[PDB]
């Protein structure tokens, strides 16, 4: 693994455990936002700043953001272990076994344009089936790097893929390349 | 180059 | 360094579930990444180093590395059945085996638990497995003899009662014939024997604890035996175990006697140790600490001073050399610690010379103060014709001087050698030892036939036990060669001869 | 054993490591097979051996066969026991592999009883205290170096003199003579010399291919192709069939293993694929405790005995290098094996004087059996001794007693021969067995002067002393007539 | 993965496809006169080896009973 | 890396005769740096091939080419890898060879010497003088016959 | 070593007193350090002593000197391991040291007590201007003739003295004499010989070597000379020797 | 190396003439990678050497080739570490050259300047 | 440690007419282990420097003072640093002292000696006396010509 999947697998079991899924997800992405920015990213680091001046402002940005306790008690233990300085990694690294845990298989559908969405709940269908993912969480990219059409990268991160758009004079160049 | 030194020598 | 091994995902869920609190695990860890020869442990928050855990299977720990967040024990057997998962418990006892004066007629396996086969010990629970040894003003100077039974030994390189004395030697050429001997010797002394084998197989064993057994030396011999198919952690702690057992006997002012067979396979145990747990070696892959390793073993055998009972403890170390490399790692660390080696010899051993014993490399820093008068005065003499034959054997095929040194090589040397020679597990008493040296060093065996030298002697021995009982009351008595002794032993030899013509 | 269902999560060369649920995993020395896929189309499962627990739910195992192919993601069985092979009367006249399978084509084994190939020892309480001398019935091996039940072996000749023959030798004697059975572990077998030695065992009547199971061998099969893994347990395995035979039926069992040597060093090669820093000249840490794990098993209970009979390599011919040094610590006896011997006709060609044997005490063989011995190594030695002066002066230029001992030893370096059960069938002589007693009465007859005035091509090439009476008068009739 | 060239224009980011096969040459009897890299490709440039079957470059070895002894 | 050269130097086979009796003879050539045969990768594949065919640069300084040394060469295959017209002469140059072999630090005393002893010295060094070849010049087998 | 050090170094500075510091293996000083720096977290140097070998060796060795005040003379024993004079340890105390003396494992089991080796053991004051000329002369040829027998030693080895020249087997007949006159019976060392230890002088000790090298005793066994001092007793033991035959 | 090796190239292809190639010891061609090789993370070799010390020497070695259009005559100095020359370094150095030429210090130590060693250098010409 | 030495040494230079004709000598010493120049620093070291002087503890003990080991040490400048009346007389001389050096050794295990042999190892031995020094007795040019 790494100490990013290490902590991310923690606080998505402890977000299970006591069904908040929804709430965490709303949490940790309230905190990669609030982590992102440097400035407040290099004060939690910056291990010269001390770890009382620390969890003071911390306790200042629990009580104002609102959030949940048990991953304030993460973020106090990230503190307190000094793990802060991969608190970016942990926090992007939550998402996808916030995905496994709840079952979704996330699938970026890369197209030109815009769908029209009654095929795109195809896709959504096609790749849930083919997965065993309850509900798909599909997202699209306005890219006109494409020629033609659409295609989807599924499964671990993009793992898995099919491709149509350009794959066709591709296959082309690779009969008239004959080699 | 020792140890050729001393299989020379043996020799 | 970036990953823990407290980092598992049960740790980390368990503080997040509440961060400040009161208790921690006090005595209940939670074992993880059960390793080769090591297992870390989350948990155990008040255990000590050196302290004894204990594991579901069953098996016996020992806190070694104390970490911030897990401590690091080592298996004190195969970690087979440790589930990893599972609960582990402190004693609160740092290393002890429990010690009585019960333990002499078993076999222990370096835990002080019998692979005899015959029951359980009873004990009252002491000594410490890593006692520490005595100080300056603690012991004394060596002064009285423990016999081994070997003509060789016990005129040339005496041993005394307190002293570390190395037997060091190829494999196959004796050390455990002398060692022993020197057990089977001490029937009427008042010596408690301990025999440590350390990664012999496990036959072997078996021979010498059957001989032991049949000869009648279990009465005052504990056996702590690991086989060579045991953990590298019970072959290191053996020795320990068996220091600290004969420790107990030896502070309370009994004199003991300990055998540490290979203690180069000791400190081959801990080299495998050192290596799994990827500690920096040095000089042929030895973790450095190898001189500690057997200097604080053997800086416990001692003569400890009238205020502390007068009890003392000899150290009979064996060490193996590969093709008699005396300037190796391992001989030269034990060569370093003791108080003289026995140098035993493949050539010698090989061809017929059976107790091997190399002589003029052989030292006893005790020496006069070891030996009786009886034997100071009779093997004066002897270690100096052994002295001259050393170099006229070897420099000279033949001889210079061929009339004077045929009547110095022939007639002293080269009969002494057959006199010095004795067989498998056969010891002598001193008497016979006395009587020995001097039928030969004085000039009297400087006329007998080269094969009937050894018939000579044995039926001398017996004539002399048989029909001179004052003899043996008088250098029993005072330990001394006076000159009544010396003529009745002059006109018995006559007899003996004159008898043995025939 | 159940549903324990492992997952793969790294494939580094034959090095595995398995993730597992969070409870249940199996413990070191484990057995785990890999359910896995070939390309061709089909599947095919691959056997492993856990070696380390790694910590979150995973541990790292070491692959019997090969991983090319495999995935991560691919189900790993737990087993709950170690490596499991078929043991019994039904490993007799096969060939095996590490894994237990037959390799041989035959067919399939029947696995109605399976031992695990991971077991401790015998108890010090169940050892046999006792020193036997095993009796081969070849008379230079049972005279000059004899063997011991429940100890070990090392054969020394190089390639090209009577080995294989010699071993064919003591299996068909061990299995006549005695009622015992014999198990060759081939550690790291070249493939070719594995098939030649099958079908020299099949010719030779010691694999009996008309019926099976009335053999008198198991054969397993460590190969060169096969990786570290396999190579390393080969021997483990052998010596679990070895360990039936002796255990269940009580027989005197015949454990042969091919290059100890190997065994070693396919332990140096795992140790330097699982990571650990190594030994003194490069061997594994674990080079004592993985020696002597094998060996401890190699002994002689109150039911039977098992009698290894080890090749042993010397890597750079040093006796004092670890591999060769380690293994110098469980051998009781020592058998070189003569080029010279082996050029000049003296099969079995076993060098009488650098044999030696700690067996030959007088304690153990008797005072009678020891000088004896020791007269006939004293004779030969002179022989060898006193070869440049015949070859200047000449055999009338000597003294008579030096004369004496010359055709004496001419007399008994002849009579060191013996015809083979086994090497009959190309050389056509029926073949002997000569027991220690005949063979120490007949040394004793040529050496006190009772049978001086025979030809020293009597003696040559025969066993059992009136036999060599009898071939000299009809030598001397070939003359009479 | 191990580069069977040179790795100038590899981008940090650049997307790897795999491609299910394992290392096979096309093999044929038009090798004999022929000079070959470790791909099965000409380097004396005359041409092209036209290859019909195909053959894994690791392929397992002939087992105990597929050998005979060594004789000719 | 023996797992390495024994999966190679394996697939070298001669085929059962229901496989087709088709065969695969590995020649493979090994460096040893100053004769360091206890080297790593010369002792796994001399472990893992059937012989060894050794080469000395003393021999072929000394003009003997090709500089085969045959006293340190084995072949585990043995005669059986020979014709049986090559078995005939090839036990008698094998002898002699050996002799040769025996009696080469005797050729300084040459002259004070027995006749037998001269003769198996000569024949030895014009012995040594057939199994000289040049480069590129392959022998028949009736011709070495 | 460092509180032994500390010891020494008040009777030095305050007292202003000649100090003698007597140290039994300051090898164990060094071994030591290397065993707590493995725990210590640093990588090790060559044969796994501590990178901070020849530093820890001179902040010790730096303090015993010999200031305005008093003077510390230290005489060190330096275990050197496997008989393996090249090893770190010993290699970076012979930069510090400026008197040293080399025992041989050959000469010890010789029987040639005690065991230095003449040729290794080097000092910083054998000068002609701080030990006089005659002394410095002397020590030059008993050298010489010892260098010249080493070298000729492998050649006598396999051959044997038959094969020398005059001059050459004059040379090993004087160097046989020198390595035997080089041992002494130490007072200490009554309990392994007998026959007690003999104060030689440095006077007596150069006349000596001087009949030696001059010619005069060549006509005396060499055993006259095996652990004896002040040449008279050799002369006195060859007497004794050829009396009682 | 390369940059006198690139000159050398421009010569023999562009303007198709016998180029001279002199090296100094390329020794230190294969030494400063050793000295980089540890800093670039890379895991050590055999006695001290980078792992790539083959490959590395055999780029450069097969650049420097005659082209059937212009020639390169190279004679490149090898230093050989305490007169080792099974040394990782020309050990890899000799499969590369043409005519070796093994200079031996027991010559020099004589005074048989060109201490060329006459059995050890040999030649394929 | 190779450029550690290297960076070190190379500035000891010869400055050329433009920049004042300065100059910095370098006299660096190395100090071996046994006698194992095979040591890593001392190769290092007699790789980057000129020339070399090794100074052998044998010929220290048989009063060879100063104990240089001419043979094996050299000059890469050579008689470029010496005076034109010591490139007159002493030129040739460290050639031909090698020479009588190997000449004296393997004259050693040669019985019988020519004349003009024994000429040669007589003025070899007469400039091996020659060579001696004391220590702080240097001799000035015109004395060493
Ligand atoms: N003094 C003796 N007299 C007769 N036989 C002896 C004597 N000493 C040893 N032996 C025999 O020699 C053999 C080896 O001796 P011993 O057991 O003393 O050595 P060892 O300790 O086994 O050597 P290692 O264990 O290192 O191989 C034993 O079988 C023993 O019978
Ligand atoms: N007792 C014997 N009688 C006759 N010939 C024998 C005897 N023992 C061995 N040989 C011959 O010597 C050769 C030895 O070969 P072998 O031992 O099989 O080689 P390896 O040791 O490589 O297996 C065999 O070809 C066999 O014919």
């Amino acid at each position: 693994d790494s100490t990013a999947s290490r902590y991310a697998s923690a606080l998505a079991d402890v977000a299970d455990v006591t069904g908040t899924l929804e709430a965490t997800n709303s949490d940790v992405e309230k905190l990669i936002r609030i982590f992102s920015e440097e400035p407040v990213y290099y004060f939690f680091a910056n291990p010269v700043i001390s770890i009382d001046n620390k969890r003071s402002v911390l306790d200042e940005i629990i009580t104002t953001s609102g959030l949940q306790p048990h991953t304030a008690n993460f973020i106090n233990i990230l503190i307190d272990s000094e793990r802060i300085n991969l608190v970016k990694e942990i926090l992007n690294e939550f998402e996808d076994v916030f995905n496994k845990i709840t079952g979704t298989e996330v699938a970026v559908v890369t197209s030109v344009v815009k769908l029209e969405n009654d095929h795109l709940a195809q896709i959504a269908k096609g790749v849930q089936k083919i997965t065993g993912a309850k509900n798909v969480r599909i997202k699209t990219v306005i890219d006109p790097s494409l020629v033609a059409g659409f295609t989807i990268r599924y499964g671990n991160e993009g793992s898995k893929l099919v491709d149509m758009s350009v794959k066709k004079q591709l296959e082309e160049i690779a009969a008239q390349l004959e080699m | 180059a020792n140890l050729r030194e001393l299989r020379d020598r043996i020799g | 360094a970036t990953i823990r091994a407290d980092e598992i995902s049960k740790i980390i869920r368990e503080r997040i579930e509440g961060y400040n609190r009161e208790v921690k695990v006090v005595n209940t860890g939670t074992v993880l990444q059960v390793g080769d020869g090591i297992a870390r442990i989350h948990g155990l928050d008040e255990v000590m180093a050196g302290e004894l855990v204990e594991f579901e299977e069953g098996t016996i720990g020992i806190a070694l590395n104390l970490e911030s967040n897990n401590v690091g024990v080592v298996l004190m057997g195969d970690g087979l059945m440790i589930q990893e998962g599972s609960s582990v418990k402190a004693t609160g006892r740092i290393a002890q085996i429990p010690v009585s004066e019960a333990y002499l007629g078993r076999v222990i396996n370096a835990l002080a638990k019998p692979i005899d086969g015959r029951g359980e010990i009873t004990a009252s629970e002491s000594r410490l497995i890593e006692s520490p040894a005595p100080g300056i003003m603690s012991r004394r100077s060596v002064y009285e003899p423990l016999q081994t039974g070997l003509i060789a030994i016990d005129a040339m390189i005496p041993v005394g009662r307190g002293q570390r004395e190395l037997i060091i030697g190829d494999r196959q050429t004796g050390k455990t014939a002398v060692a022993t001997d020197t057990i089977l010797n001490q029937q009427g002394q008042n010596v408690i024997c301990v025999y440590v084998a350390i990664g012999q197989k496990a036959s072997s064993v078996a021979q010498v604890v059957t001989n032991f057994q049949e000869r009648g030396a279990m009465e005052y011999t504990i056996v702590v035996a690991e086989t060579a198919d045991s953990p590298a952690t019970l072959q290191y702690l053996a020795p320990y175990t068996g220091a600290a057992l004969a420790e107990y006997f030896m502070y309370r002012e009994r004199h003991t006697l300990i055998i540490y067979d290979d203690l180069s396979k000791q400190a081959q145990a801990y080299r495998q140790m050192s290596l799994l747990l990827r500690r920096p070696p040095g000089r042929e892959a030895y973790p450095g600490d190898v001189f500690y390793l057997h200097s604080r073993l053997l800086e416990r055998a001692a003569k400890l001073s009238s205020l502390l009972g007068e009890g003392s403890m000899t150290a009979l170390p064996i060490v193996e050399t590969q093709a008699g490399d005396v300037s190796a790692y391992i001989p030269t660390n034990v060569i370093s610690i003791t108080d003289g080696q026995i140098f035993l010899s493949a050539d010698l051993f090989n061809a017929g010379i059976r107790p091997a014993i190399n002589v003029g490399i052989s030292v006893s820093r005790v020496g006069s103060a070891a030996q009786i008068k009886a034997m100071k005065k009779v093997a004066g003499k002897l270690k100096l014709e052994l002295a001259q034959f050393a170099e006229l054997e070897a420099f000279a095929q033949f001889a210079s001087d061929l009339d004077k040194a045929t009547q110095n090589q022939l007639a002293r040397g080269q009969r002494l050698r057959e006199l010095l020679k004795q067989p498998q597990s056969a010891p002598l008493t001193v008497e016979e030892q006395v009587m020995t040296i001097y039928t030969g060093t004085n000039g009297y065996l400087d006329s007998l036939e080269l094969d009937q030298v050894r018939k000579y002697l044995v039926e001398l021995r017996t004539y002399v036990k048989t029909n001179k009982p004052e003899f043996q009351e008088i250098i029993s008595s005072t330990k001394t060669f006076t000159e009544e002794a010396e003529a009745l032993l002059k006109e018995a030899i006559q007899e003996q001869m004159e008898r043995f013509l025939l | 054993e159940k549903k324990n269902l492992g997952r793969i999560a790294q494939i580094i060369g034959p090095v595995l490591d398995v993730a597992f649920p969070p409870g249940k995993m199996p413990n070191i020395y484990n057995a785990l097979i890999v359910k896995g896929r070939d390309t061709a189309g089909q599947p095919m499962n691959v056997t492993c051996e856990v070696q380390q627990l790694l910590g979150n739910n995973r541990v790292r195992a070491v692959a019997m066969s090969a991983t090319d192919g495999l995935t991560r993601g691919m189900e790993v069985i737990d087993t709950g026991a170690p490596l499991s092979v078929p043991v019994g009367g039904a490993t007799l006249g096969r060939i095996f592999n590490v894994l237990g399978e037959p390799v041989d084509n035959l067919g399939p084994v029947d696995t109605r009883t399976t031992s695990p190939i991971h077991r401790s020892a015998p108890a010090f309480t169940q050892l046999d205290t006792k020193l036997s001398i095993f009796e081969t019935g070849i008379k230079v091996v049972d005279l000059l170096a004899p063997y011991r039940r429940g100890g070990k072996i090392g054969l020394f000749g190089g390639a090209g003199v009577g080995k294989t023959v010699l071993i064919m030798e003591l299996i068909n004697n061990i299995a006549k003579a005695h009622g015992g059975v014999s198990v060759f572990g081939g550690v790291g077998e070249r493939t070719r010399e594995g098939n030649d030695l099958y079908m020299e065992m099949k010719e030779s009547g010691v694999i009996n291919e008309q019926n099976i199971a009335e053999s008198k061998v198991a054969l397993v099969y460590g190969q060169m192709n096969e990786p570290p893994g396999a190579r390393m347990r080969v021997g483990l395995t052998a010596l679990t069939m070895a360990e039936y035979f002796r255990d269940v039926n009580e027989q005197d069992v015949l454990l042969f293993i091919d290059n100890i040597f190997r065994f070693v060093q396919a332990g140096s090669e795992v140790s330097a694929l699982l990571g650990r820093m190594p030994s003194a000249v490069g061997y594994q840490p674990t080079l004592s405790t993985e020696m002597g794990s094998l060996q401890e098993r190699i002994t002689s209970t109150k039911e039977g005995s098992i009698t290894s009979i080890q090749a042993v390599y010397v890597p750079a011919d040093d006796l004092t290098d670890p591999a060769p040094a380690t293994t110098f610590a469980h051998l009781d006896a020592t058998t070189v094996l003569s080029r010279g011997l082996a050029a000049k006709g003296i099969y079995p060609a076993v060098d009488p004087l650098d044999s030696t044997s700690t067996m030959l005490q007088p304690r153990i063989v008797g005072e009678e059996h020891y000088e004896i011995a020791q007269r006939v190594k004293e004779t030969l030695q002179r022989y060898k001794e006193l070869q440049d002066i015949i070859a200047i002066l000449g055999l009338d230029e000597l003294s008579e007693e030096d004369r004496l001992t010359v055709a004496r030893a001419r007399k008994i370096e002849r009579f060191l021969s013996q015809p083979f059960f086994v090497a009959e069938v190309f050389t056509g002589s029926p073949g002997k067995y000569v027991g220690l007693a005949e063979t120490i009465r007949g040394f004793q007859l040529i050496l006190s002067g009772e049978l001086d005035s025979l030809p020293e091509q009597a003696f040559y090439l025969v066993g059992n002393i009136d036999e060599a009476t009898a071939k000299a008068m009809n030598l001397e009739m070939e003359s009479k007539l």
